[PDB]
């Protein structure tokens, strides 16, 4: 028989050093795009950082005006 | 995957005051919510109304990255045809906007996730329900 | 071909042709054959109007056969964009528009399309769109 | 993109693949024939033919509801 | 062992009756999306129908105009 | 599976004229065949000009749906800027058009089809043939 | 996010600013941060203009840094459709465009784009077309 | 998307998948903690840094060569 050589599937990552490490309990993780930013969050925790900042004005959509 | 539909005002009821109760409820269906983008159409218009939209537009985008938008297509133009039409023997007013986003769900199959489930109380064959 | 789209039809230039069937638009029809569309939004208005006459039977036969000449295109995000944007630069003026032709005006000026209305006057208070009569 | 030709019951039938295959609307074409080139369309969609053809119910949108 | 039942893979396919069927020696054909319209024509002879019909008028491209 | 990419000028020379040996070569080469969009604009241009825009327009139709269009990416664009320096060093006057779809084609070391080479013949790193 | 790009920069608002950096416009790109763009073709002449300087090394390293912060479209074929329409519909009026603004012109109104520019008194004799000086 | 942290040489690592995955430019990444949330952003990328930073030289684009 005959076949190939190939080389292994690579994936692009980034480094987290330890002073800004996640803790032990994390071993899943969950990832957003965000326009050119990315978003790591505990797996099932991904709003809580969304909930905890990101506030909107306090006038946003006082009136929805659906006629 | 995808199970719920949210509707305008639950979107703006979350966006405007950040329940507690609902953030635990976001957090276990992740993944399976969406958005018609007539509602993406509503928060847009609101946010560049606003005295701070470019501010606004950055919250609605986190929220937006974070679930899917689906497009207004030709079957959910059908079925909310069918609805208009049904809402029309009866003496049941329902605003423009939110006769498209019912529309839209049950072309899908989805549950729609409201603020208040009374609007949607009266359209056939859509299931509703209240996260607020 | 989908980059062969020029001309957006309104629900009113819609209504107006399928009611009357005038030869002036018949004309304008053979002259850009292929190169028509609606939008969904037109679309929602047409099924409802016939779901709610005295035949729906016969008039949604009608309507069929009219859309499976033409495109109808999704009201996308890009679309819902731009009518976001069209509703807030006309609040600022205090311009009427009806919330239907507003997500038609969104929806041909994130593409670029001209729109075939018979109310010309009413589109005509929307920035950077472009329209023609063919009544 | 090159396909080929079977036969299906008594007659010839062409395979078309999924990048050049017609909308569900379509189960009734119009074939006409220029030397070895075949050439398909839709059928029925003259605009000629519809604008003479059935017409709409007297009552169809006589009120357009859009509301505001 | 377990394994699954499924259905073969289907096709959307064209009729041509005898009136105006393909001669015999085209056993392979090429399909080209134009529009609403396709056009099948033998392998090695794909613009033979692009060449024998389709006229622009005199005064295309007359100048090219390129500055 | 693509190596060659027809300049303008050659498209105008076979949609107004239809040569007998161009056919011969397009038959035998079908399916490795593009232009830049570049060449779209301006076949699009002469047919809205002209005297039947509508019947001229069908038959780029034709034309275009047998092959692939490229579009001018940001690789392209980098290739044309490096060949309007590498012709200004010298007394070499191309046309903007000729530089941008020159320019295209080397950023896929695709061989530019041509109807007179000596156009062409002036910019470092790509080969041309004459299909005339 | 795509659907967030409102404004397209012209070639002649990018060098303005390379070559100045006033504060004018650094003020409204703070404010218009991550919605603005170029096309392709703007990143030619660039490119081009760092190839040709006394200082082709240097010039190229701040033309990229610049780039960096916004996003470059392709020039697609949909943008090529909408520069043929515009030509032909400057030609039957005489009104002269350069040849790189009128593909910067065309592939804003393909998609919608507020198109940014230096020189508005040129852009505005395109049919269907917004515009703003940022200078 | 959920994605799985790993190891490699002496510290922690996230693994980004396709869909998600940062342009070829981006090699170096800024990352602020929030909580138990990471965020990375591109490096370096402030206007008010470029409008300060690396000026070009006198004679860039002083005639832009568009024919016509």
């Amino acid at each position: 028989m005959e076949t190939t050589v190939f080389l292994s599937n690579r994936s692009q990552a980034v480094r987290l050093p330890k002073a800004v490490a996640l803790p032990e309990n994390v071993k899943r993780v969950e990832v957003i795009a965000v326009g050119r930013t990315r978003i790591i969050t505990p797996a099932g925790e991904t709003w809580d950082e969304w909930f905890d900042g990101h506030s909107v004005s306090a006038d946003f959509m006082d009136n929805r005006e659906q006629p | 995957m995808l199970k719920f539909m949210l509707d305008t005002n639950i979107c703006i009821f979350t966006i405007k005051n950040k329940p507690a109760s609902v953030r635990e409820r976001f957090n276990l269906n992740q993944g399976r919510m969406c958005i018609s983008s007539v509602t993406l159409m509503e928060l847009i218009y609101g946010a560049e109304k606003s005295q701070m939209p470019e501010r606004n537009l950055a919250v609605i985008e986190g929220f937006v990255s974070r679930i899917d938008v689906l497009d207004y297509d030709a079957a959910a133009a059908t079925h909310t045809g069918q609805i208009r039409a049904e809402l029309a023997r009866q003496g049941r007013p329902v605003g423009p906007f939110d006769q498209m986003i019912a529309g839209h769900a049950r072309s899908r199959g989805l549950i729609i996730v409201t603020n208040n489930t009374r609007e949607f109380e009266r359209v056939g064959g859509l299931r509703t329900e209240d996260w607020s």
